[PDB]
């Protein structure tokens, strides 16, 4: 029952993960910082929002407060944090469960 | 200013909700300082730009407006000039304008500029029309409507007031100011006595604002306060004042009625004002410091929207005017708004630029000899033509009644005899009105009861075989309102897409090589391009655009025209 | 001395003294030269701060212009020349202002405001209501924003009040429609101030400065940031024990202001 999934994350996974999205018919948000305006993963989703245009380099895919802040903004069901930023993140999945949205993991 | 906040503020959209119009009214003869109207997003940029500003530059400001104007009493924000020419010039539906304002700025009464007879449109339609397009406009978002006539004949009034109190939205009736109250020689006919009797007339015909539309900034300092004076003795409603600054006089003008007790005031912000626009709302706020009553606004975010709208002006300088300096000679001629350059874009124009000093003083004459009237749109535009038409053919006040049978007047002027932008106050004088129509009978009733309803339905059927499925009740109107623009509104989306989304420099200059431009789409859908190099033209002229789009090599193919 | 003297034998009849700081000791000797002519002089006292408002300054009080006013006509000054160039002198404050001096001195009063606040008519408007004997008008065309107001508006703000403006319209008419073709001429050299700026009511830059200390902050990195140079520009005449800001006491406040963003 997720309609709308946001990919926490960049690059090849996250690209990853809209492709397996597309194929359950879920529509996708991707993130992307300043430094990543023509990543391509940035195109690969339906929407895409820029974290932080307020933040820096690689401690823009690590702000917890502001991506469920933008996953909420987009009406976000789920986030799927891929790998190496927020997937292990203990404190981000549970910011997560308080404000409705799924976090795919465990 | 974020979105969240802006819900927070509780303006006088929330009022007219709490306690409907009636209610917004009597609330406003309760407050003390003056209430003012913004018309930076309207009749600011209608005088100074050629109403060409685009709504993209207005929606970029939309918020940071809604909290400066927090308490102001509504924004001018659509009608004139903007309806036309947002489908016609600016290729962009005035609809979605309204639509975006609205959520942006959910605070502040949405006000408009109706004409009495017609609406927004440029002919004359039936009623059913100027109610369909009343409701559909109530519903998308204005709350006041303005609605003045262009003759200042009450009668015409009527129909789009029924309209509006349809609606259950603000409806502000308009006394047009002509002559000179001060002046006794100026007129025997508009005289404090006319406004009035014709201010209570309006009372009972049961509008909540009483609006003055000083159309020519005629209206001067001392004359305000009279005027005013009287006005808010003679009647219970509000008084809601609008002078243009083109004499020089305008904060005078305003301040002298504030003195007098005027109700609301338009203003607008410092970049976007003087000369033929309204007073600087910015200088009034200041200029009224040590006087009982005060400006009730933000200054501190005004200076910041005047800044703001300084820089966007620039986007527009192809579209300024040359009046560059106050004209106090319209107190002659009367010509409104932009005429007095207008006209003069027309009298060279065809060779009479070198007796100019004629055609202004023809202008005087020909009002006089259509026995006095008064001269907005688009019986500004009639007097206009008598004068170009006059001087032209060596004509004089007693040969264009010799002369008249072998004559052929402009459309504008018999049309204007024949009854169609309604009837003047004087009347016409038989003698001229029989040498103008050449026999055509004239309507004997405002010009709306003569012609058949429209069949909404027909419309729907054909605009919907025309182009796609979805055909809103705004296609409809906007159709009817102008069936010839709106077609072409349509060829363009279908051609060229949104343009609308488009940033104003991007819209009227495209791109240069090695630019990179973003349009923001739909919600965090938005377009990265960057133009690599156009080629040199081929065999047949036919150019091909190197770009980058998304991450996508791209090439378009474009034909020159040497 | 000299300057004084062949100005006066070349042609010109009245002297506008007036000293940068409000100094008035440094106004004798100019004075001296123009009586010895047995030409016109006026003393003159420079606007700043607001008679309005009682926190603006301890010092650019009411009492304060009105003692001056007073020392002037005591060294002998023909005529008292108020120079508001900044155009800071809100129509209120001229109101009260021109009052209290003309029944603190017999000396007639002649008031010189700019139009760059977009209130200089109301600012005229009101000064005549309180007796202004001779004000500064310019034509029409060649009038408004940083000039002085337009004798032609002004000429038609007075219909219905009291007080008449002495002069012809319908000339005026004519030589403003003079200067609209010859201004077009200069046309290379008009300011970018195209409207009123209210903003003066907080940094003080007298007429041109603004538009000329914004080319400077622009030749060097702060272009992007006037910003900046304008609040700096209020803070050092602070900074500067509240300053009169003309010529050249106003390029010291500006040069400073410049130097330390
Ligand atoms: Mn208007
Ligand atoms: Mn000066």
């Amino acid at each position: 029952q997720i309609k709308k999934l946001l990919v926490a994350n960049r690059g090849e996974i996250a690209i990853r993960i809209f492709r397996a999205a597309a194929e359950l018919d879920i529509s996708t948000v991707a993130i992307y910082s300043n430094e990543d305006k023509s990543s391509l993963h940035r195109y690969k989703a339906d929407e895409s929002y820029l974290v932080g245009s307020d933040l820096g380099p690689a401690e823009s895919y690590l702000n917890i407060e502001r991506i469920i802040d933008v996953a909420k903004q987009a009406n976000v069901d789920a986030i799927h944090p891929g790998y190496g930023f927020l997937s292990e993140n203990e404190q981000f999945a549970r910011r997560c469960a308080e404000e409705g949205i799924k976090f795919i993991g465990p | 200013v974020s979105s969240s906040k802006i819900a927070s503020f509780s303006g006088t959209k929330q009022l007219l909700d709490e306690v409907g119009p009636k209610g917004v009214a009597e609330w406003v003869k309760k407050q003390d300082d003056v209430l003012l109207t913004d018309t930076t997003f309207r009749d600011a940029h209608q005088s100074l730009l050629a109403t060409r500003v685009r709504t993209k530059d207005m929606i970029n400001i939309a918020s940071k407006t809604a909290d400066v104007f927090k308490d102001g009493f509504s924004l001018e924000m659509w009608g004139g000039a903007t309806f036309d020419v947002a489908y016609n010039f600016l290729k962009e539906n005035p609809w979605e304008r309204l639509e975006r304002l609205r959520k942006a700025i959910p605070n502040v009464l949405f006000q408009m500029l109706l004409r009495a007879s017609n609406a927004v449109g440029y002919k004359n339609y039936p009623d059913n029309v100027i109610h369909k397009f009343v409701q559909e406009s109530a519903k998308a978002g204005i709350d006041v409507f303005r609605i003045f006539d262009s003759l200042n004949w009450v009668d015409q009034m009527k129909v789009a007031n029924e309209a509006v109190q349809e609606a259950g939205k603000i409806s502000e009736g308009t006394i047009c100011y002509t002559g000179d109250i001060l002046n006794p020689e100026r007129s025997n006919i508009y005289t404090l006595e006319y406004y009035v009797k014709l201010a209570k007339e309006l009372e009972r015909e049961g509008f909540h604002i009483l609006a003055i539309k000083d159309m020519a900034g005629l209206l001067k300092p001392k004359a305000a306060y009279e005027l005013i004076g009287e006005l808010k003795s003679a009647v219970d409603l509000p008084i809601h004042l609008h002078t243009h600054d083109t004499s020089g006089n305008g904060l005078l003008t305003y301040k002298q009625a504030i003195d007098a007790g005027v109700d609301i005031i338009d203003t607008a912000v410092a970049s976007m004002s003087g000369l033929t626009s309204q007073p600087s709302a910015n200088s009034l706020y200041y200029a009224l410091n040590g006087f009982p009553r005060h400006l009730r606004t933000d200054i501190e975010g005004m200076e910041s929207l005047s800044h703001y709208w300084s820089t966007v002006r620039t986007y527009y300088s192809d579209f300024e005017s040359d009046i560059k300096s106050p004209n106090t000679e319209i107190y002659q001629h009367e010509m409104p708004g932009g005429q007095y350059s207008n006209l003069s874009q027309q009298a060279k124009s065809l060779g009479l630029g070198e007796r100019f000093d004629e055609v202004k003083d023809m202008y005087r004459r020909v009002n006089f000899l259509f026995g006095d009237i008064v001269k907005v749109t688009p019986s500004s535009k009639v007097v206009g033509d008598m004068a170009l038409y006059m001087v032209q053919n060596d004509l004089d006040e007693q040969s264009v009644i010799t002369d008249g049978y072998k004559l052929d007047f402009p459309e504008s002027v018999v049309s204007f005899f024949k009854g169609e932008i309604g009837q003047p106050v004087n009347g016409f004088n038989k003698d001229l009105q029989a040498v103008i129509l050449k026999g055509q009978e004239a309507l004997t009733a405002r010009p709306g009861e003569y012609l058949e309803p429209v069949d909404f339905e027909k419309v729907r059927e054909l605009l919907e075989e025309e182009q796609q499925g979805p055909v809103t009740e705004q296609d409809i109107i906007s159709y009817v309102l102008y069936p010839k623009v709106y077609e072409q509104y349509i060829q363009t989306r279908n051609q060229y897409g949104n343009l609308s989304l488009l940033d104003t420099p991007t819209f009227f200059f495209g791109m240069r090589n090695g630019e990179t431009v973003e349009i923001e789409i739909d919600k965090g859908k938005r377009l990265i391009i960057k133009l690599e190099t156009i080629s040199e033209p081929d065999e047949n002229g036919n150019r091909t655009i190197y770009y980058a789009m998304n991450g996508q090599a791209r090439r378009i193919y474009i034909k020159d025209e040497n």
